[PDB]
């Protein structure tokens, strides 16, 4: 096992997702 | 009474806003107990309870109260309200991994929005359906990492379609920040699909938009996604540039965990580049952060990498020390590297 291949493999399914909450608020 | 409920519910609302959501939930419950004749108020309390439970991680409760709100909203013929409830419930179901059900709720939101001609609501629904299918394909891929099945590709493919529909509507409406969100998620989805060139193009637009808004966090995300995309196109110098930009942003934002990951990524990328000294500086940075943060798993990865990096430059004795450090932290792999260096 090789640290670089191991790192790249972990990266395959990585990604910084958009973070905005999409819940909708009903004002009282 | 109805006025008791109202005051209790408004204090509930105010307390969730101020980030005292656990006390808020108590006020919403007192407000239900006090009772009201106004369904629009009751429905709003059910909805706020559903969101507060969502944020607190009690997804069963959130689902329960969103459903109450939904049903009450049908029963009041409040179509825009029903659409919101459906969207909220769909989101909750998505987080519970109940994707089929989530999609149905989110389609309903989309259906109502289009009936009403509410383009912004339609946009939101499209984005949410994008999120459901994106989360579904991601989940399927994780759950069986050794295969890249039709089910995964099918899920991600639907996600692409919804996000594209969203992006186009967001362009028609001129909603720049929403365009930025759609590009980011499209970029991620194409990246999971392995359409790395499509991911690049969308992450690049995402970055452009983030910069227009002075949104440093979105800039950081975009640069991180770019670095990864470049690695997956074999473009190692572009990747190094994007990771460095990521790093500079993470320092400016005080995101120490992200600073660490960017450094580890740079160590790897420079190793591929055969710039061992430069890799070693990046790995040293990652290692120091991992130590400061008590992240032992990262510390093991660092030691492993640093052992290799040092051997690569004939630093054999130093290499041995990292290998031993890796062993402690960890096992099979280090024992082999520790034996090979003797």
């Amino acid at each position: 096992p090789e640290p670089v291949a191991s790192w790249m493999s972990e990266q395959r399914w990585a990604g910084e997702p958009e973070v905005m909450c999409t819940l909708q608020h009903k004002s009282i | 009474g109805s006025s008791m409920c109202l005051e209790l519910a408004l204090e509930g609302e105010r307390l969730c806003n101020a980030g005292d959501c656990r006390a808020g939930v108590a006020f919403f419950q007192a407000a239900i107990q006090a009772g009201t004749e106004d369904l629009r108020t009751l429905s709003a309390i059910y909805s706020q309870l559903g969101n507060a439970y969502f944020y607190l991680g009690d997804y069963n409760k959130a689902m329960q109260y969103h459903k109450h709100d939904l049903t009450l909203a049908k029963s009041m013929n409040d179509r825009l309200g029903e659409a919101k409830s459906s969207g909220n419930l769909g989101n909750t179901l998505k987080v519970m991994g109940r994707f089929d059900e989530a999609a149905i709720c989110c389609e309903r939101h989309l259906t109502l929005a289009r009936q009403l001609g509410d383009r912004l609501s339609e946009g939101r629904a499209l984005y949410n359906l994008g999120n459901v299918y994106h989360a579904k394909g991601k989940h399927l891929g994780q759950r069986n990492p050794g295969k890249f099945g039709d089910d995964v590709k099918e899920a991600l493919t639907r996600a692409v379609e919804f996000y594209q529909e969203n992006l186009k509507l967001m362009r028609d409406l001129g909603d720049r920040g929403a365009q930025g969100r759609a590009c980011g998620n499209l970029g991620n989805t194409y990246y999971l699909l392995g359409d790395f060139q499509a991911a690049i193009e969308h992450h690049q637009e995402r970055l452009r938009i983030a910069r227009e808004f002075g949104d440093r966090a979105a800039e950081r995300r975009a640069n991180s996604n770019l670095g990864n995309s470049h690695i997956f196109l074999g473009q190692f110098e572009d990747a190094a540039e994007h990771y460095k930009r990521t790093l500079a942003l993470a320092v400016e934002l005080g995101e120490r965990e992200v600073e660490a990951q960017s450094c580890y990524s740079l160590g790897n990328t420079y190793t591929l580049l055969h710039e061992f000294n430069t890799a070693i500086e990046y790995h040293n940075r990652h290692l120091a952060i991992a130590q400061e943060l008590g992240d032992r798993i990262g510390e093991a990865r660092a030691c492993w990498s640093l052992g290799n990096a040092h051997s690569a430059i004939g630093g054999h004795e130093r290499a041995l020390k990292y290998a031993e450090q890796h062993l402690q932290l960890a096992x099979x792999x280090x024992x082999x590297x520790x034996x090979x260096x003797x």
